[PDB]
């Protein structure tokens, strides 16, 4: 740790977090592609709350669905924000990507490309299950801290 | 719990297709060219977190095979003290010490998971 | 290849081997061992279709699932449902001695599989056998000090075998296989239901499932090692 | 009370009776004696008959020895040793000469206790005066004096499935394979490999198998229908038994996409390679592909079930449900001794006396037997 | 001493009783693994640090009562062969065995031994030999203990070459 800096328990915290390499694999529970065709209403009862919510203050009718895991959530310093618009900013302009609040009782992120889609929707939830980082450096799997 | 479906006549694998005046999900045969509606809007369902395989090789008889320990337990069905559990039969690195038994007097398959997440064991 | 593997347990001596360059590559087998010779897989593929071995060319998978898939010698001759009694069959065929005593059989009750081996070059030992069918008390050896005496007898008279043993189903030829699937009791008496301290410490016999019984542990060793004087009281290497 | 139950220092007494009856080298002589006795026989009859000429039962006499200035004369270990000679017996054939547009040959070494040897039956008496120790065991062999004794050789089971997880650096993650060989006669070793292409992440994980003579990993699709095993789910049920198992099946489905370029058993046998290739096709999977079970004709069946299992026993080992296969486990381990020892050599050398035997046929357009041949080539 | 023994045949029982304690723990899944590390691999962890544990106090039990006049001790004591190590080994427990650094691992079917059940992850299963050299092994701890020693025969065979080789 930096000089001054090397008795916070908590500096020690940062660090490692920032060091540590995480992927989207680490936190996803589980990835489903639906054939949702109106991106006005969800064949999915759930996101209905999420997909109204979209508006405050093209695409194409498959989608692509994922749930993440509360807890491998709170454990590593994530916010579905900040995971969601890493996905967003990997896939730039040309991807659609949206997202639960984390304030919902289930943490869920709903993509759409943007004529042969359900592969397009396959070659790319494996780019997000294992390229696409969150936070940390690549090569750093584990990290301990010691005293 | 994707479940797939196959093209009557030439019993083929269905592959799914857009209906893009109506908007539905059409499985088509490619090998010839039958077609059919979906019953569900579900095309796949991954699972990096699977569940499936814990419970697995719970059949009949399994009650006889000596290889397996034994506790005496009450099942929440039929009180009955005669049980063979045994460890997840997942093989992967991450899986817990959680133990399943198996009532052998009404084969039911219950847990010792202070934490059961499982509806129906598999 | 070269570590002591858990399997060699009753077959390749623990001990006896030559120290660093051919170690563990060349080994010793225990006193007790032997090794299959060959036996003809045919009259038992044949017994097999006449005790149901529903035969593989009509195997409905979807229409029969509970049914347990039948292997001899590596090949996978078809199916078949209640496994459990065509069990009990073959395993009193081969204490009846109607069947070769070097064929062995495994049922992988929870992998759904039975299967049969008449491969020569298996090695295989023998063991007590315990199948508890007792009215008066709970499971034991079907050896009685009885046979015994019947057997100190032929000693003395120096017209009971040990083969007569092995055709009276005391004892069976279990190789690795076969082992997979049964519970071993170590001594037949400590182990079948104020402690000298001077006396090493053992675990206990929570076993109500025992299968067979060694006839003594010290035949795991070989010809070498079973020369050696307390070599339970001495440094493994 | 006769039918009390035993102590332990019981078990000793079963001991002297286990020893009582098999010392301590019958692995030894028990592998030897199914040679001679079984073996031996099965051997002789095979590739025999020569396009008739064919070879009928096998004799095998006791220990002799053929010298100069000299009749043949019964042999024994104690002279054998001493003057340095090949302690075998007599090994005669019943040859039959038909006619299509009984019989010496070699000598086979003895082991010191077997069926044979004047030694498996002789007292402890007769012992001594034969000069023989009674103590001695003898389960090896006499050759130019010295004692040989055969080492047991160590192998892999064969004609077992097992699965192997694959070092990260390969393209392929996992695989099956079968060390199929026939137990009698030419005792082939063409082995099989279901090998599954990509790791966990790739794109389109696919099933590809290698087979013997073929130059090039063919995608299990078209090896069914290449088995007359055509549709789709027909082939799956070969595969996957359980259609609620969803897991197992979406992994097929990069499986269907391959053979999606071939829809026919004429065209699945033929991409193996027309007329030439489609025969060489069939041959390959009857006689060269999963040999054990039926190198026969009509057995497509028992075979398309088999492959299916071996992608399964594949598929449970890449969905973490089953462990890999533990390559140092015994029981999938197999000891060559003494007896199947002499049949590997026994089959090389009489296929020569038989390749020459034609030989001497062939030249004599218009007793023939190198017995040396046999002799020679057990003793070197 | 005959007080020592019984302090030593307490300290490894009380042991075992941490490492059943643990076991049931896991077993209700209230374990909680470790940073970077797996349930199982933090609960081997755990009980092999128990057993280590137990096997370095009861020697020290041991070593502590050896007179002036134990020769062994002499011998310790003026630095020419033993060590505790030694003492611990031979007159109270010998320790855990290991290969691979691990206890024994389940060459047979989720277990060590057909003498065993299946998923038993208990002490005498995987490979603890509670006895002493003095007191003798059971069957089965004279069984691990002869992998372990074996693998320190096979490396040492390696060790020996490599070394030889860097050395040149
Ligand atoms: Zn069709
Ligand atoms: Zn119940």
């Amino acid at each position: 740790l930096e000089p001054g800096h090397a008795a916070d328990q908590e500096q020690a915290k940062l660090i490692r977090s920032a060091i540590e390499h995480t992927t989207l694999k680490s936190v996803t529970i589980a990835s489903e592609i639906y054939y949702d065709p109106d991106p006005r209403s969800t064949v999915i009862p759930e996101d209905e709350e999420i997909i109204q919510l979209h508006f405050s203050l093209q695409q194409s009718p498959w989608l692509l669905r994922l749930e993440l895991d509360r807890a491998a959530m709170n454990d590593k310093d994530l916010t579905m924000g900040q995971v969601g618009e890493r996905i967003k900013q990997t896939f730039k302009n040309d991807l659609f990507v949206i997202w639960s609040e984390d304030n919902d009782e289930k943490l869920i992120i709903r993509c759409r490309v943007v004529a042969e889609e359900d592969h397009m929707l396959k070659k790319i939830e494996n780019t997000m299950l294992e390229n696409i980082t969150l936070r940390g450096v690549e090569n750093i799997e584990r990290v301990v801290m010691m005293k | 719990m994707t479940t797939f479906r196959f093209c009557r006549d030439c019993n083929n694998m269905l592959y799914p297709r857009e209906d893009k005046e109506n908007n539905r999900l059409l499985f088509e045969c490619r090998t010839c060219s039958y077609v059919e509606e979906a019953g569900s809007p579900l095309v796949y369902r991954h699972e990096l977190i699977t569940n499936i395989g814990e419970t697995a090789g719970v059949v009949q008889d399994i009650g006889s095979d000596p290889t397996l320990p034994r506790s005496d337990r009450e099942c929440p069905k039929c009180h009955s003290r005669e049980n063979v559990f045994f460890q997840s039969q997942q093989r992967r690195k991450d899986t817990s010490m959680v133990l399943f038994f198996v009532c052998l007097s009404c084969s039911h398959i219950f847990t010792s998971d202070q934490k059961n997440k499982r509806t129906q064991f598999s | 290849p070269r570590q002591l593997h858990n399997t060699h347990w009753g077959l390749v001596c623990p001990a006896e081997t030559p120290e660093g360059q051919a170690c563990g590559l060349v080994k010793n087998l225990s006193l007790m061992s032997c090794i299959s010779v060959g036996t003809d897989p045919m009259p038992i593929i044949t017994f097999l279709s006449e005790w149901g071995m529903e035969p593989l060319e009509d195997y409905v998978p979807h229409q029969s699932p509970d049914a347990t898939r039948v292997f001899v010698n590596g090949v996978w001759h078809g199916v078949h449902r209640n496994p459990a009694r065509l069990m009990e069959t073959l395993r009193t065929l081969r204490r009846k001695g109607d069947i070769n005593p070097e064929v062995s059989m495994i049922r992988d009750i929870r992998e759904k599989e039975l299967k049969i081996f008449t491969d020569a070059g298996r090695v295989y030992r023998p063991l007590f056998i315990v199948e508890d069918d007792e009215s008066l008390g709970h499971k034991e050896l079907k050896v009685r000090k009885g046979h015994i005496a019947k057997l100190m007898a032929t000693e003395y008279q120096d017209e009971y075998t040990w083969s007569s043993l092995l055709n009276e189903g005391l004892v069976e030829y279990i190789d690795a296989e076969e082992e997979e699937s049964i519970l071993i009791a170590m001594q037949p008496e400590d182990l079948e239901p104020d402690v000298d301290p001077a006396k090493r410490i053992r675990v206990s016999h929570h076993a109500t499932t025992f299968t067979h019984c060694e006839i003594h542990p010290s035949m795991i060793l070989g010809v070498a090692a079973s020369i050696i004087p307390f070599p339970d009281h001495n440094q493994s290497p | 009370d006769e039918s009390a139950p035993i102590t332990a220092e019981d078990s000793w007494a079963v001991i002297s009776a286990f020893f009582r009856e098999k010392g301590l080298v019958s692995q030894q002589l028990d592998s030897f004696n199914q040679f001679v006795d079984y073996t031996l026989q099965d051997i002789i009859c095979e590739d025999s008959t020569l396009i008739e000429i064919s070879f009928g039962k096998i004799y095998v006499t006791k220990p002799m020895v053929n010298e100069s200035d000299g009749v043949t004369h019964a042999l024994y270990p104690q002279e054998a040793r001493l003057r340095n000679l090949t302690y075998s017996s007599g090994l005669f054939v019943d040859v039959k000469k038909r006619t299509y547009e009984k019989v010496f040959i070699g000598r086979l070494p003895i082991m010191l206790r077997s069926k044979n040897c004047y030694l498996s039956e002789a007292t402890e008496s007769d012992l001594y005066k034969l000069k023989e120790c009674p103590f001695d065991m003898g389960g090896y062999f006499i050759i130019n004096g010295s004692e040989k004794v055969l080492i047991a050789q160590e192998r892999s089971a064969g004609n077992i499935v097992q699965v192997f997880k694959k070092a990260a650096p390969s393209p392929i993650s996992h695989v099956a394979e079968i060390r199929s060989a026939l137990e009698k006669g030419s005792r082939f070793i063409s082995t099989l490999q279901v090998k599954l292409y990509g790791r966990e992440g790739s794109s389109a994980r696919t099933i590809k198998a290698t087979l013997p003579y073929i130059k090039q990993d063919i995608p299990i699709v078209i090896i069914f229908r290449a088995l007359g095993i055509i549709p789709d789910g027909e082939i799956l049920e070969h595969i996957c038994y359980d259609v609620n198992d969803w897991q197992m099946l979406e992994m097929l489905k990069p499986c269907v996409e391959d053979g999606f370029v071939i829809q026919d058993r004429e065209t699945a046998l033929d991409f193996i390679g027309k007329e030439k290739r489609i025969q060489y096709a069939k041959d390959i999977l009857q006689k060269e592909f999963l040999p054990h079970i039926t190198q026969l004709e009509g057995f497509e069946s028992r075979k398309a079930f088999f492959l299916g299992y071996m992608i399964n026993r594949l598929l449970l080992c890449a969905l973490d449900r089953k462990d890999q296969d533990d390559r140092d486990h015994f029981g999938k381990k197999r000891l060559d001794l003494a007896g199947p020892l002499l049949a590997q050599l026994f089959k090389t050398l009489f296929k020569k006396l038989t390749k020459d035997i034609f030989r001497y046929m062939q030249r004599t357009v218009e007793l023939a037997i190198n017995a040396k041949t046999i002799t020679s080539g057990l003793k070197y | 001493d005959g007080p020592t023994m019984r302090e030593i045949t307490e300290t490894i029982a009380e042991a075992k009783k941490k490492v059943l304690d643990v076991t049931k723990e896991a077993q209700a899944n209230l374990l909680t693994a470790k940073h970077g590390m797996t349930l199982r691999e933090s609960f081997e962890d755990n009980v092999v640090r128990f057993l280590n544990e137990a096997r370095d106090k009861a020697g020290r039990l041991a070593e502590v009562n050896l007179k002036d006049l134990n020769n062994v001790k002499q011998m310790v004591m003026a630095g020419s062969k033993g060590s505790f190590i030694n003492i611990a080994q031979m007159s109270a427990c010998v320790g855990q065995q290991s290969v691979e650094g691990k206890r024994i691992a389940f060459g047979f079917v989720d277990r060590t031994l057909p003498h065993f059940s299946k998923d038993d992850y208990s002490p005498e299963s995987k490979g603890f030999v509670e006895n002493s050299y003095l007191r003798g092994l059971t069957p089965q701890e004279f069984f691990f203990h002869a992998m372990g020693g074996r693998e320190g025969l096979i490396d040492t065979a390696v060790k020996t070459a490599e070394t030889g080789y860097i050395q040149r």
